[PDB]
């Protein structure tokens, strides 16, 4: 994220890190055995066996005492995801349970985020400006406003690219936004998950708010594919 | 403009700005 400050260690218990092969993504714990991420993260369909999920992390790829690591037993991409429009950009990760039948072991550092009931914080370990060389090390969060679809859609902003299922957030003046390395990241409002970090055009540029998957738009899909 | 997908392997999101 761009324009933000280091997040408190306990501020984002729900956020999850996803590692496999040479790739990385973020997500949100929405139930003890379920992470919600972006479909474009798993576009290339890696094998569940190769995925590692880490909960309770503060420093990207850094082992820590509250950290909890989990295998991924399966995942479901939304059937209508388009790798062209990036519409319907969400996916569910079913975590692998241990012998007690538990996945995440909840604690002050590991807890699910509420799905929306139906001003915001964005969080992630990605680039602190566009073109940045490395990932943040400490988790960043920044506060960003919601943007009405009629104003995000306007032709000076994002235009025809804003489709059903997307939502926007940030200052039209620019400055605070997510970036590369923040995909699947949580947009948290009033605390509930209302967006998934999906795409934009250049981190925080003027007149270019970030584009997120609108989680409330997909409640029914999430309920349906989140039993079990 | 140009639009990319917030992933550090990042792809172009296609018919944006062109
Ligand atoms: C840091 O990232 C690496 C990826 O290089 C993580 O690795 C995985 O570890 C599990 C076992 O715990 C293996 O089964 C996976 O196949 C590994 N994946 C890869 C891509 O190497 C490691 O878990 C991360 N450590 C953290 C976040 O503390």
């Amino acid at each position: 994220v761009v324009g933000g400050l280091v997040a408190l260690r306990g501020a984002h218990p729900y956020i999850a890190a996803l590692y496999w092969g040479h790739s990385f993504c973020a997500g949100s714990l929405i139930a003890p055995c379920w992470v919600l991420t972006a479909a474009h993260c798993l576009q290339d369909r890696p094998a569940p066996e190769d995925l590692t999920v880490v909960l309770g992390q503060e420093r990207r790829n850094h082992s820590c005492e509250p950290c909890q690591t989990l295998a991924v037993r399966s995942y479901r991409l939304h059937e209508a995801f388009s790798p062209v429009s990036y519409q319907h950009d969400l996916a569910l990760l079913r975590l692998q349970e241990d012998a007690d039948g538990s996945c995440a072991l909840l604690s002050p550092y590991v807890q699910p985020v509420c799905l929306p009931s139906g001003l915001c914080q964005v969080a992630g370990w990605g680039h602190q400006f566009e073109g940045a060389e490395e990932y943040a090390s400490f988790l960043q969060e920044a506060q960003v406003p919601f943007l009405s679809l009629e104003r995000c859609s306007a032709p000076d902003v994002h235009g025809s690219s804003i489709l059903p299922g997307m939502l926007c957030a940030g200052f039209l003046e620019g400055g605070t936004d997510a970036c590369q390395g923040d995909s699947g990241g949580p947009l948290v409002c009033e605390l509930t998950l209302q967006g998934i970090i999906s795409w934009g055009s250049g981190c925080g540029d003027r007149n270019k708010p970030g584009v997120y998957t609108d989680v409330a738009y997909y409640l029914a899909w999430i309920r349906e594919h989140t039993v079990s | 403009x140009f639009a990319y997908d917030r992933r550090x392997l990042s792809n172009n999101x296609r018919n944006y700005x062109g």
